C-alpha cells in the first residue's frame, strides 16, 4: 500500500523512480504466484490467519469451492470450526484470537455469497447462530466483518 | 361459515383427486391382473403338449 | 360482492372441481380396461410360441 | 450519504479561525490525505449497499408475515399445498374489483374471495392446482403482488415458523448496520470539510510548481522567496489581484 | 334492438351478480388503457348473463 | 339495421338456467315472459338448444373458449371479404347480397332450424376438432375468393390496356 502511492508521487530524480518501480513488482508478485489452495490450506492448519493480496481477492475463492469437497466441503466446515472454537474458548478481545475472527469472517463471506449450499453448513455446524452474537462482540471491525458476514447468509434463505 | 365453506371447498378438491387417482390405481391392479390371469391359460397348454408326448 | 354471492360461486367451484374430474377419471379407467386385454392376449401369444 | 449539502467558503489562509483549523499550519504530504480517505471510503460505500439491501428484505418480509397468518386462517392449507391460495397485496380494493371481472366472465365462477385491511388490502383467490399459470397472467397484467405465498419462507410446516425466525435475524442485522452507519457518519462529517480545504490547496501547489507546459507559458517570471513560518499566515490571507502565494 | 337488449339484462342480469348488473341499452364498449376493457379478450365489465348479440 | 336486413331479423342468442326467471315482472315463465312480455310481444322466440360436447378436463375448457372467440371473429372478417367482393363486381339485390337468405331460406327460419346442422360436423365427436374443422373450412374458402378476384383485377389492367393499343 505504501509504495503503490509512492509510484503516483515520484521524485524527479530517475534513479529514485527506478527502485519505487522494482521493488513494487516483487512484493506485489510474490504473494498472487504461489497457488490458492495452498495458501488457504496452510493458515487454516497452523491457526495463523491474515488478510494478504490474493488471499482477499473474489477469485481465489471462486477457484477453490470445488476443491474443498471431500465430505460436504470440509475444509469450509473445519473454517467454521475455527471461528466458533475461538469466540467460546479463550474468550474474545485478546490481541491472537481478535486477528483471526475478522479474516475467518472476510474468508466466510466470500464462500457463501459464492454458493448457496454455503447455506446448509452453518445450520448444521451452528455457525449461523455464531455470526449473530459477533455483531455484539467488540471492536468496530469485528462488528463489520459480522455484518458482512450476516448479509451473506440472509440473500440466499429470504430473496 | 366462511371457513366452513373453504374447508368443504378443499373436501371437494380430495375427493377429485381420490376419484383421479383410483382410476390410475384401476389400471395398477389390472397391470397385476394380466400377468395372473395369462398364467392359469399358459400352465394348460403346458400339460397338454405333455400328454400328446406320454403317448408317443 | 355479498359474502352469500361468492359462496354461490364457491359451491360452484367445487362442482366444477368435481364434475371434470369424474370425468377424467371415467376416460382413465377406460383406457385401464382397453390395456388389460391387450397386454393379456401379448402375454399369451409370446409364452405358447415357447412351449411350441 | 450523510445527507449533508455541499461546503465550499474557500480558505488556505491560516490566519482566520476557520482557516488554522480545517487547514493544518502543518506541511502537505499529498499521499497520506489521499490515503486517508481512499479507506474509509471503500468501507462506506460497501456499507450502503448493504444497508439498501438488508433494508428492502427486511421491509418485504415484515409486509408479507401478517399476509401469511392472515390466510392460514382463512384453515391449515395454506401451510400444505392441498390446496392454491393466492395471497396478494394490493393498494386499491379498486384494482380488486377489475381482476374479480376478468375472472368471472373469463374462466368461469371458481374464486373464493376474502378480504383483510392492512395499513393496501389483503385480497384473496382460491383455485385449482392445474390452472396456477393462467392466475398469474391476469393478475400480472394489472399489477398485483398476488404470488402463491408472498413469503419465500416456505421450507418447514408450518410456513409461518420460518417466516418469523428470518424476521427476527432480519430485525437485529438492520440494527447493528445502522449504528455503524451513525458513529461513522459523526466521524468523517467533520473530516470531509477539512480534507476538501486541504485539497484545494494541494491543486493550487501543483499549479504553482507547474504540472503541466500550460502553466509555463502563461506566467513567465516565477520568483522565489523566503517568509517564516508565523508570517507565512498573513501572507495567504492577502492574495494580491494576481498573486498565487505558497503556504508550505 | 336496444329496448330488448335492456329488458332483457334488468330482468335475467340478478343471476350473474347483485352489483354486476348494471342498466345498458345498446352495447358498450370500452378499449381505453387497462383500467376500462370490454372483449372475451380482455375485461373488467361486461354482460353479467350470458349472451351474445347477432346482427347480419 | 334497415338495409342490411331485408327478409332477415336481427338476433340476440341467450342461454340462461332451465331455473332463470325474469324480475321485470315476476311470477312468470321464462317461455311465457319471452313471448308475451318482451317488446310489446312482437318477439318472435325460437329453439336453439344443442346437445352435449364432450369435455375433457377443466384446463382444456379454457383454452376452448380461446379458439371459439378468434375464429369466430375471423369467419366474420371472412364474410366481410366475401360481401365487399359481391358489391365489388356490381352484384347487388333488394333482397340479396346484402341480406341473403341462407341457401334461399329466410334467416330467423334457418335458425330456427338450426339445432345443430351436420356437414361434417358430430354430436359425438370431440370438441377440439370440429372447432377446428369450422375454421379450416372458411379459411380455405376465403383464401379461394380472394385469389380469383386478384386475377380479376389484374385481367381488367390488361384489356383496359390494350383498347388503347386498337384504338386511342
Amino acid at each position: 500500500p505504501t509504495v503503490q502511492s509512492l509510484s503516483e508521487r515520484k521524485y524527479s530524480d530517475e534513479e529514485l523512480r527506478q527502485d519505487i518501480s522494482n521493488l513494487k513488482e516483487i512484493l506485489e508478485n510474490e504473494y498472487q504466484e504461489l497457488t490458492s489452495f495452498d495458501e488457504y490450506v496452510a493458515e487454516l492448519d497452523s491457526k495463523l490467519l491474515c488478510w494478504s493480496p490474493p488471499h482477499v481477492d473474489n477469485g481465489f475463492w471462486s477457484d477453490n469451492i470445488d476443491e474443498f469437497k471431500k465430505d460436504n466441503y470440509k475444509i469450509f466446515r473445519q473454517l467454521i470450526e475455527l471461528l466458533q472454537a475461538k469466540v467460546r474458548n479463550g474468550d474474545v478481545n485478546a490481541k491472537q484470537e481478535k486477528i483471526i475472527i475478522q479474516v475467518a469472517l472476510n474468508d466466510i463471506t466470500h464462500v457463501v455469497e459464492l454458493l448457496p449450499e454455503s447455506i446448509d453448513v452453518l445450520d448444521k455446524t451452528g455457525g449461523k447462530a455464531d455470526i449473530m452474537e459477533l455483531l455484539n462482540h467488540s471492536d468496530s471491525r469485528v462488528k463489520y466483518e459480522a455484518l458482512k458476514a450476516t448479509q451473506a447468509i440472509i440473500g440466499y434463505t429470504f430473496k | 361459515s366462511q371457513k366452513n365453506g373453504i374447508a368443504t371447498l378443499l373436501q371437494a378438491e380430495k375427493e377429485a383427486h381420490e376419484i383421479v387417482s383410483k382410476a390410475r390405481k384401476y389400471r395398477q391392479d389390472k397391470l397385476k391382473q394380466a400377468k395372473t390371469d395369462a398364467a392359469k391359460e399358459i400352465d394348460s397348454y403346458k400339460i397338454q403338449k405333455d400328454k400328446e408326448l406320454k403317448e408317443f | 360482492l355479498t359474502p352469500n354471492q361468492v359462496n354461490d360461486e364457491l359451491n360452484k367451484m367445487q362442482a366444477f372441481i368435481r364434475k371434470e374430474a369424474e370425468e377424467k377419471a371415467k376416460e382413465i379407467q377406460l383406457k385401464a380396461d382397453q390395456e388389460y386385454e391387450i397386454e393379456k392376449t401379448n402375454i399369451v401369444r409370446n409364452e405358447t410360441n415357447n412351449i411350441d | 450519504k450523510h445527507d449533508i449539502k455541499l461546503y465550499e467558503g474557500d480558505t488556505d489562509k491560516y490566519l482566520d479561525g476557520s482557516g488554522e483549523l480545517y487547514v493544518p499550519p502543518s506541511g502537505s504530504v499529498i499521499d497520506d490525505y489521499v490515503r486517508n480517505a481512499s479507506y474509509l471510503e471503500e468501507r462506506l460505500i460497501q456499507m450502503e449497499d448493504a444497508t439498501d439491501q438488508i433494508e428492502v428484505q427486511k421491509n418485504d418480509l415484515e409486509q408479507y408475515r401478517f399476509i401469511l397468518q392472515s390466510g392460514d386462517e382463512f384453515i391449515a392449507a395454506a401451510i400444505g399445498a392441498s390446496v392454491n391460495y393466492v395471497t396478494g397485496v394490493i393498494a386499491r380494493d379498486k384494482v380488486a374489483t377489475l381482476e374479480q371481472i376478468l375472472w368471472r366472465v373469463l374462466r368461469g365462477n371458481l374464486f373464493f374471495k376474502t378480504v383483510e385491511i392492512e395499513q393496501n388490502a389483503f385480497i384473496v383467490f382460491s383455485h385449482g392446482d392445474l390452472i396456477i399459470k393462467r392466475i398469474r397472467k391476469i393478475a400480472e397484467s394489472l399489477d398485483a403482488n398476488l404470488y402463491d405465498v408472498d413469503s419465500s419462507n416456505e421450507g418447514r410446516s408450518q410456513q409461518l415458523a420460518k417466516v418469523n425466525k428470518n424476521l427476527s435475524d432480519l430485525y437485529t442485522v438492520l440494527k447493528t448496520t445502522s449504528t455503524t452507519l451513525e458513529s461513522e457518519l459523526y466521524a468523517i462529517a467533520k473530516e470531509l470539510d477539512s480534507w476538501f480545504q486541504d485539497v484545494t490547496r494541494e491543486k493550487a501547489i501543483f499549479e504553482i510548481l507547474n504540472k503541466s507546459n500550460y502553466d509555463t507559458n502563461r506566467k513567465i517570471l516565477i520568483a522565489e522567496g523566503w517568509i517564516p513560518r508565523d508570517e507565512l499566515a498573513t501572507l495567504q490571507a492577502r492574495l494580491g489581484e494576481m498573486i498565487a502565494r505558497l503556504g508550505i | 334492438l336496444s329496448k330488448c337488449k335492456s329488458e332483457l339484462i334488468d330482468a335475467f342480469g340478478f343471476l350473474g351478480g347483485n352489483a354486476f348488473m348494471k342498466d345498458k341499452k345498446g352495447k358498450i364498449n370500452k378499449q381505453d388503457t387497462s383500467l376500462h376493457q370490454y372483449a372475451s379478450l380482455v375485461d373488467t365489465e361486461y354482460e353479467p348473463f350470458v349472451m351474445y348479440i347477432i346482427n347480419l | 339495421m334497415a338495409t342490411a336486413l331485408y327478409t332477415a331479423n336481427d338476433f340476440i342468442l341467450i342461454s340462461l338456467p332451465q331455473n332463470a326467471q325474469p324480475v321485470t315482472a315476476p311470477g312468470s315463465k321464462t317461455d311465457s315472459w319471452f313471448n308475451e312480455t318482451l317488446i310489446g310481444g312482437r318477439a318472435f322466440v325460437s329453439d336453439f338448444k344443442i346437445p352435449e360436447f364432450k369435455i375433457g378436463s377443466l384446463d382444456t375448457l379454457i383454452v376452448e373458449s380461446e379458439e371459439l372467440s378468434k375464429v369466430d371473429n375471423q369467419i366474420g372478417a371472412s364474410i366481410g371479404k366475401i360481401i365487399e367482393i359481391l358489391q365489388g363486381l356490381n352484384e347487388t339485390s333488394t333482397n340479396a347480397y346484402r341480406t341473403l337468405p341462407i341457401n334461399n331460406m329466410p334467416v330467423p327460419e334457418y335458425l330456427e332450424n338450426f339445432q345443430w346442422q351436420t356437414r361434417k360436423f358430430k354430436l359425438d365427436k370431440s370438441i377440439k376438432d370440429l372447432i377446428t374443422l369450422i375454421s379450416n373450412e372458411s379459411s380455405q374458402l376465403d383464401a379461394d375468393v380472394r385469389a380469383t378476384y386478384a386475377n380479376y383485377n389484374s385481367a381488367k389492367t390488361n384489356l383496359a390496356a390494350a383498347e388503347r393499343k386498337k384504338t386511342g
